[PDB]
RNA sequence: CGGUAGCGGGCGUGGAUCCCUGGAUGUCCGAAUGGGGGAACCCGGCCGGCGGGAACGCCGGUCACCGCGCCUUUUUGCGCGGGGGGAACCUGGGGAACUGAAACAUCUCAGUACCCAGAGGAGAGGAAAGAGAAAUCGACUCCCUGAGUAGCGGCGAGCGAAAGGGGACCAGCCUAAACCGUCCGGCUUGUCCGGGCGGGGUCGUGGGGCCCUCGGACACCGAAUCCCCAGCCUAGCCGAAGCUGUUGGGAAGCAGCGCCAGAGAGGGUGAAAGCCCCGUAGGCGAAAGGUGGGGGGAUAGGUGAGGGUACCCGAGUACCCCGUGGUUCGUGGAGCCAUGGGGGAAUCUGGGCGGACCACCGCCUAAGGCUAAGUACUCCGGGUGACCGAUAGCGCACCAGUACCGUGAGGGAAAGGUGAAAAGAACCCCGGGAGGGGAGUGAAAUAGAGCCUGAAACCGUGGGCUUACAAGCAGUCACGGCCCCGCAAGGGGUUGUGGCGUGCCUAUUGAAGCAUGAGCCGGCGACUCACGGUCGUGGGCGAGCUUAAGCCGUUGAGGCGGAGGCGUAGGGAAACCGAGUCCGAACAGGGCGUCUAGUCCGCGGCCGUGGACCCGAAACCGGGCGAGCUAGCCCUGGCC
RNA sequence: CAGGCGGUAGGGGAGCGUUCCCGAUGCCGAUGAAGGCCGACCCGCGAGGGCGGCUGGAGGUAAGGGAAGUGCGAAUGCCG
RNA sequence: ACCCGGUGAAAUUGAACUGGCCGUGAAGAUGCGGCCUACCCGUGGCAGGACGAAAAGACCCCGUGGAGCUUUACUGCAGC
C-alpha cells in the first residue's frame, strides 16, 4: 500500500510555503518515496557539474529540486482557488476527487 | 474529602446545579449555545458532570 | 516476606497484658537433693525478665 | 523495474509497481529417510525418459527405520502413525554444592541449579475406598483468607500445612465383571474350556446381572461430536473547518477578521498548525484463507417402581511384616497416601478411612480410563509509561551474536546526528598527490562531508608582566614596580623584596612522612526496593477501626465487596474460672492483671527476611568441551 | 537585654542543586530554548541563584506540590 | 655505545620551583630547625640516596579462610 500523495502528476498546484509561496505550477513529477513533488520553474538551484561528454562547458546547471509534497497545494479547475481533494463516488461506483471549497470535479 | 471538594466550589459561588440542558442535541455549537446561557463564557475551567 | 515466630520464644516466655515478659525461674531441673526447701520453692515461680533482653524477645514475638 | 546513484534497457488507466488471500516453482544439507559421509559431498538398485546409446551420462519416479492395525498365505503385500524444532511456561524420571547453622556431621540451601523423557497452546489435576466433627461438606484447578496458625525442629538454624470462610470457573462421563449372542481355536468331546466381536452394565440412597409384577418404550433430556450462521483475524475506505497582512532563509511566530468540533490524540511541513499533509472523533469494508468459548440444527447417548435370586462388582491386589518416599511430621504415641522385599485374603453378612491399638458411632467404595473452563508463560502482534536517551536502554539504534579471541565448548566488542534542500563546491591558482587559496551554493561552511553543539586533559602561535648570587607543598599577608580598564577615587593582570608556611586521602596511640591510594582530564560509579516489624509524625474515624481476592464502572473516574484482620479481659501448662485469676488447706501472703483507647492511611528513623551500602577471593558443586600440546598404548610406513 | 557558638566517631535541625510528574490545550522561545565560554557586577553564611558580553540554534519549563537510577577526588576502581 | 639524516617504543609518574651538615620528627628528611653551600640550561659517564621500579611478603602471625596428603581422629560410602 504506497504513500498516500494528494497531489498527481501533472496537477496544477499552489507552491503554498517556503521560499516560492505564492508561485504555481504544473506538477512536473512525483516522487513518493522521499514524499516530494517538483514543480517545473519552482525551487530551482544552481548545480555544478565537472566537465564531461555532456558538459563540455563546464559550470553550472540550474534543476527544480523537489519540495515535500505537503508544502504544495491543488488548485481548482472550476474555482481557481486552492483546496483540498475531497472523496466523491460516483453514480456508477468508482469514485474521484472533488473541489472541498466548491464542489467541482479535480480529474 | 469529595464532598470537601463540592464545598469549597460552593463557597466560592462556581458550583451550579441545572435541571436540564436545552438546545444540546449532541452538537458541540449546541452546547456553546447552552453555555453562554448559564454564564460559561469560558473563562474559566469547567467540570461537566452528568449521566 | 512477612516475619516468622520465634517458636523457642513462643516455648519458653509470655507477654503479660503489659508488656512485661515472664518466664520461669532458671535452676531447677536437677541436682536438687541437697537444695533447701527455700530455693526449690522460690524457684517454682515466674520471674519478670530484665527491660533490655525483655524487649529483645518481644520483637520474636511479633504477632503475639 | 528493493537498499542504489551510475551505465544500459524496459513497463503502467488494455489499471502496472505495491498490500492481502490461495496456488505454482523450490538446487544441495539438515529429523534427513536407497547407501556412504569429514553437514551442504560421494556411490547405487528397480522402473521409465533422453543422446547415435550396448558401454557412458543426464532426467522423472521409487527404495530408511520403529510402532500399531497383524487387516498380513509367517513369506509377501497393504494401511494409519512416529522421528525433529520451539522464547518461556508444564508434567515426569534422576538430582548437587557453595551457603545458613557465626565451626560441623542430623538439619539448611532444596527436590533448588542442572541432566534426561514427554505434553501442548497450555500442561498438570479432576468426578471420593475424599475431607474430619458437623449428626457437616460434596470433582479438580486458580486467587484472597484461615496463618507465619496447627505443628515440625542437634525443639538449634530454621521449616511450615489443612479444614473452614470469601471469590474465579463450573461438568461430567466411559468401562471391567455377572449374563445373552456370535465367531475362529482346543482335543480331558463338550449344560466344557480359551481368544475376538456385538449386546448388556457402571455403583455408595450401594449398584448391576438373571426370573416375576406395573409403568412408559412417540414423554423427556442431550453433547465434550458433526453441519450452518453472527461475530472476530489476515488488505483497505470515507472522514468537518483559514484567509489576508507582517518580520523572517523559511510562518505554524506576531497582527486583523473567520470557521470546524462525536474531531483541541499525535506525527510532519524550512520555527510554535484543530481548519496545509498523514491522521484524530465517528463510521463503512472480504472474492479468498484462519478462527468461531456466541447463536441456531442434527446425531451419538441418556431416563421408571416393587418382589425374588444369591450370579457379579477390577489380585500377587487389599491386608500384615521388613527397607523407604510423600505430608507440617527429622522414629516420634506415627496414622494416612505411595512401594523395592516376604507372607498373602474376601465379592457387600465384603472391604478402606476418621493420627498407635480396641470398642462404639460414623465417612467412603481401592486394586481400569477420559474430561472443558477458571491457571501458567511470552518467540510473536498491538497499546501504554512521574522507563532509557548512544559509557544510558537488549550484547547489538549502525551490515552483531558480527569483527576479533579461542583446538573446542565458549568468549565477545566498538561504531547514531552536514543541511530545510546536495543546492556535496564547476572553473582558476599552488601541489606528484594530499591539502589548501580564490570563486560559487546556503540563513549559517567558525554546517565542507576527518560534517549539530564542540567542555577538559593535551599541543602550538602571538601579546602583557616576570626571571640567569638564590634553596623552593609553590601558596598567603604587606609594600613597591610595570602593563591594562577606568572622569574621580577605584579596579584587573603580573611579581621584586619582606613576613608566615610539614600536599590530599586512607589507616592510625601517632603521618609532611622513607606507611596506603592517585600520571592528568572527561564520563560510569556505592545505603535501594518488596513484604513484615518498632518507634516518631501528618491526618481520618473512634468502642470501634478496616477491608482482601474479586465484581461493576472508567480507559490516567471511581464505586461495590465484611470473608478476614486489629481492638473492646485477663489469669492459668491446662481443665477452668473471670475483674479477676494463679500457687495454696487458707477467709495468709505474693505474681500477673483491673482502674477503658483503638484502628486505618501517608511520611520519617531504625530492625527482621530477601545479594540488602558497592567492588574483591582461594575454593565447593552440576553439565558439557578438550590427547591437532603433552603421556602411554594400538595399526601402518619411514630413517640411522 | 543576657549568655552561648574548636571539634573525629556519632546524633539532631535547616537548606542548595540534578532527572521526572502535576500545575500545562498554559506561559517563555528565531526580537534566539537548552548547552557552551567569559566577567572586576548583583543577591545568598554556604551549597547556589541572577544580570551582562560572546557562542549556540530548538527547545524550555513558573509560583505551590509530588517522585527518585539525585550530587565524586581517591575503590592498584570501569571506559575513553 | 658517541655524532648526522630517517622511523620512533617502555616500565614509571599526587604535584614539584627536587642541594650539604648537625639536629629533629611515627625512632633512617630535597620538603621541619639552625647553619653551610649554590649564576641559568644541557651532553657523555658512575650507581651512594630518593627506605628507587616490579610483584596488595612466598617467611611470621591472624581468619571459628581454602586445598593436597596421613592415620589405631569422628562419621559415612564403595568394596568384601
Ligand atoms: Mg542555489
Ligand atoms: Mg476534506
Ligand atoms: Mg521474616
Ligand atoms: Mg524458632
Ligand atoms: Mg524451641
Ligand atoms: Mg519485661
Ligand atoms: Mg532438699
Ligand atoms: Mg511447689
Ligand atoms: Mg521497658
Ligand atoms: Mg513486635
Ligand atoms: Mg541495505
Ligand atoms: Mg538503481
Ligand atoms: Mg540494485
Ligand atoms: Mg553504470
Ligand atoms: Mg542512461
Ligand atoms: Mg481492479
Ligand atoms: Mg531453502
Ligand atoms: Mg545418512
Ligand atoms: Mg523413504
Ligand atoms: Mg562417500
Ligand atoms: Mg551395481
Ligand atoms: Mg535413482
Ligand atoms: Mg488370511
Ligand atoms: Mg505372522
Ligand atoms: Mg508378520
Ligand atoms: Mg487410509
Ligand atoms: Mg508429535
Ligand atoms: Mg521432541
Ligand atoms: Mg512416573
Ligand atoms: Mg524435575
Ligand atoms: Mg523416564
Ligand atoms: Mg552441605
Ligand atoms: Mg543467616
Ligand atoms: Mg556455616
Ligand atoms: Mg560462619
Ligand atoms: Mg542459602
Ligand atoms: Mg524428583
Ligand atoms: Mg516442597
Ligand atoms: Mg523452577
Ligand atoms: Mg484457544
Ligand atoms: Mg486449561
Ligand atoms: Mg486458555
Ligand atoms: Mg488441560
Ligand atoms: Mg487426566
Ligand atoms: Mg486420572
Ligand atoms: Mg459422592
Ligand atoms: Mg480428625
Ligand atoms: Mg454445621
Ligand atoms: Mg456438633
Ligand atoms: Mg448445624
Ligand atoms: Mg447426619
Ligand atoms: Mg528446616
Ligand atoms: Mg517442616
Ligand atoms: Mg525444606
Ligand atoms: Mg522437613
Ligand atoms: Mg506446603
Ligand atoms: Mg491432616
Ligand atoms: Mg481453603
Ligand atoms: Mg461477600
Ligand atoms: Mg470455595
Ligand atoms: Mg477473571
Ligand atoms: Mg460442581
Ligand atoms: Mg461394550
Ligand atoms: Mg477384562
Ligand atoms: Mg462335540
Ligand atoms: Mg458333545
Ligand atoms: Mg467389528
Ligand atoms: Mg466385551
Ligand atoms: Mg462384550
Ligand atoms: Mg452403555
Ligand atoms: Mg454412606
Ligand atoms: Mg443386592
Ligand atoms: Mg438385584
Ligand atoms: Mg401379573
Ligand atoms: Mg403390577
Ligand atoms: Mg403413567
Ligand atoms: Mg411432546
Ligand atoms: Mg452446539
Ligand atoms: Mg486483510
Ligand atoms: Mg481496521
Ligand atoms: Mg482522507
Ligand atoms: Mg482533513
Ligand atoms: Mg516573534
Ligand atoms: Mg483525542
Ligand atoms: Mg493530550
Ligand atoms: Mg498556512
Ligand atoms: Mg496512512
Ligand atoms: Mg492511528
Ligand atoms: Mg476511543
Ligand atoms: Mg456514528
Ligand atoms: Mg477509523
Ligand atoms: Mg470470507
Ligand atoms: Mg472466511
Ligand atoms: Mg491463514
Ligand atoms: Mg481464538
Ligand atoms: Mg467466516
Ligand atoms: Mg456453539
Ligand atoms: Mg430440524
Ligand atoms: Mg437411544
Ligand atoms: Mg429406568
Ligand atoms: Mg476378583
Ligand atoms: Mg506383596
Ligand atoms: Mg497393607
Ligand atoms: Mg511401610
Ligand atoms: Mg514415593
Ligand atoms: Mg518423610
Ligand atoms: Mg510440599
Ligand atoms: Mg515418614
Ligand atoms: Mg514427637
Ligand atoms: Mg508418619
Ligand atoms: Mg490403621
Ligand atoms: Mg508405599
Ligand atoms: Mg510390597
Ligand atoms: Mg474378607
Ligand atoms: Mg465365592
Ligand atoms: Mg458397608
Ligand atoms: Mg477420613
Ligand atoms: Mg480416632
Ligand atoms: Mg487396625
Ligand atoms: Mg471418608
Ligand atoms: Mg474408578
Ligand atoms: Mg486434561
Ligand atoms: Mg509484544
Ligand atoms: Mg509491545
Ligand atoms: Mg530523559
Ligand atoms: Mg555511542
Ligand atoms: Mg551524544
Ligand atoms: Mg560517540
Ligand atoms: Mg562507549
Ligand atoms: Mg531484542
Ligand atoms: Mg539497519
Ligand atoms: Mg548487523
Ligand atoms: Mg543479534
Ligand atoms: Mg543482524
Ligand atoms: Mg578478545
Ligand atoms: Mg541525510
Ligand atoms: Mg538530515
Ligand atoms: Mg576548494
Ligand atoms: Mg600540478
Ligand atoms: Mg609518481
Ligand atoms: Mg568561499
Ligand atoms: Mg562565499
Ligand atoms: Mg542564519
Ligand atoms: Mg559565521
Ligand atoms: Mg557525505
Ligand atoms: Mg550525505
Ligand atoms: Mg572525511
Ligand atoms: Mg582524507
Ligand atoms: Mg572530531
Ligand atoms: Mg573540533
Ligand atoms: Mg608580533
Ligand atoms: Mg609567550
Ligand atoms: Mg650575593
Ligand atoms: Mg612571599
Ligand atoms: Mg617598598
Ligand atoms: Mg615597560
Ligand atoms: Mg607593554
Ligand atoms: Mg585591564
Ligand atoms: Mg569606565
Ligand atoms: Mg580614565
Ligand atoms: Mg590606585
Ligand atoms: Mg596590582
Ligand atoms: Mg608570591
Ligand atoms: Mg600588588
Ligand atoms: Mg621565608
Ligand atoms: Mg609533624
Ligand atoms: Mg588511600
Ligand atoms: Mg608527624
Ligand atoms: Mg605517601
Ligand atoms: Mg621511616
Ligand atoms: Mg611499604
Ligand atoms: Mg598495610
Ligand atoms: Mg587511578
Ligand atoms: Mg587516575
Ligand atoms: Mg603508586
Ligand atoms: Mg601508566
Ligand atoms: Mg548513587
Ligand atoms: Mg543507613
Ligand atoms: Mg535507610
Ligand atoms: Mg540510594
Ligand atoms: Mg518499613
Ligand atoms: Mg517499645
Ligand atoms: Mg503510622
Ligand atoms: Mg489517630
Ligand atoms: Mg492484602
Ligand atoms: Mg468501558
Ligand atoms: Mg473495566
Ligand atoms: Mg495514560
Ligand atoms: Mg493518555
Ligand atoms: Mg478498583
Ligand atoms: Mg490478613
Ligand atoms: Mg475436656
Ligand atoms: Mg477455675
Ligand atoms: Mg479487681
Ligand atoms: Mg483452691
Ligand atoms: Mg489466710
Ligand atoms: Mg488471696
Ligand atoms: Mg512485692
Ligand atoms: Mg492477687
Ligand atoms: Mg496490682
Ligand atoms: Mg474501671
Ligand atoms: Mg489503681
Ligand atoms: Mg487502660
Ligand atoms: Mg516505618
Ligand atoms: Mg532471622
Ligand atoms: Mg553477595
Ligand atoms: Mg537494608
Ligand atoms: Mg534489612
Ligand atoms: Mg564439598
Ligand atoms: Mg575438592
Ligand atoms: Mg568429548
Ligand atoms: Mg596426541
Ligand atoms: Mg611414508
Ligand atoms: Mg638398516
Ligand atoms: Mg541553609
Ligand atoms: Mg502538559
Ligand atoms: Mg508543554
Ligand atoms: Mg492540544
Ligand atoms: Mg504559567
Ligand atoms: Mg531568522
Ligand atoms: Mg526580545
Ligand atoms: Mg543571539
Ligand atoms: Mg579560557
Ligand atoms: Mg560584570
Ligand atoms: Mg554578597
Ligand atoms: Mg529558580
Ligand atoms: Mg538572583
Ligand atoms: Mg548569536
Ligand atoms: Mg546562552
Ligand atoms: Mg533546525
Ligand atoms: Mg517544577
Ligand atoms: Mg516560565
Ligand atoms: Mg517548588
Ligand atoms: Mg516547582
Ligand atoms: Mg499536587
Ligand atoms: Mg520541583
Ligand atoms: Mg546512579
Ligand atoms: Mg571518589
Ligand atoms: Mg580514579
Ligand atoms: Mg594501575
Ligand atoms: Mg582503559
Ligand atoms: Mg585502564
Ligand atoms: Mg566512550
Ligand atoms: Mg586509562
Ligand atoms: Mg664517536
Ligand atoms: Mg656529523
Ligand atoms: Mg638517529
Ligand atoms: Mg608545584
Ligand atoms: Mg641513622
Ligand atoms: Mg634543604
Ligand atoms: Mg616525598
Ligand atoms: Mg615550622
Ligand atoms: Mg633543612
Ligand atoms: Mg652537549
Ligand atoms: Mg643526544
Ligand atoms: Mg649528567
Ligand atoms: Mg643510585
Ligand atoms: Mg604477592
Ligand atoms: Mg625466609
Ligand atoms: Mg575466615
Ligand atoms: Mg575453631
Ligand atoms: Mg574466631
Ligand atoms: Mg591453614
Ligand atoms: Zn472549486
Amino acid at each position: 500500500m504506497r504513500v498516500k500523495m494528494h497531489v498527481k502528476k501533472g496537477d496544477t498546484v499552489l507552491v503554498a510555503s517556503g521560499k516560492y509561496k505564492g508561485r504555481v505550477g504544473k506538477v512536473k513529477e512525483v516522487l513518493p518515496k522521499k514524499y516530494a513533488v517538483i514543480v517545473e520553474g519552482v525551487n530551482i538551484v544552481k548545480k555544478a557539474v565537472r566537465v564531461s561528454p555532456k558538459y563540455p562547458q563546464g559550470g553550472f546547471i540550474e534543476k527544480e529540486a523537489p519540495l515535500h509534497a505537503s508544502k504544495v497545494r491543488p488548485i481548482c479547475p472550476a474555482c481557481g482557488k486552492p483546496t483540498r481533494v475531497r472523496k466523491k463516488f460516483l453514480e456508477n461506483g468508482k469514485k474521484i476527487r472533488v473541489c472541498a471549497k466548491c464542489g467541482g470535479a479535480l480529474d | 474529602g469529595l464532598a470537601m471538594a463540592v464545598a469549597d466550589r460552593a463557597r466560592e459561588g462556581k458550583l451550579l446545579l441545572v435541571e436540564a440542558f436545552a438546545g444540546v442535541n449532541g452538537k458541540t455549537k449546541e452546547f456553546l449555545a447552552w453555555a453562554k446561557e448559564a454564564g460559561l463564557d469560558g473563562s474559566e475551567s469547567v467540570l461537566l458532570v452528568t449521566g | 516476606p512477612k516475619m516468622k515466630t520465634h517458636k523457642g520464644a513462643k516455648k519458653r516466655v509470655k507477654i503479660t497484658a503489659s508488656g512485661k515478659v515472664v518466664a520461669m525461674k532458671t535452676g531447677k531441673r536437677h541436682l536438687n537433693w541437697q537444695k533447701s526447701g527455700k530455693e526449690i520453692r522460690q524457684k517454682g515461680r515466674k520471674f519478670v525478665l530484665a527491660k533490655p533482653e525483655a524487649e529483645r524477645i518481644k520483637l520474636l514475638l511479633p504477632y503475639e
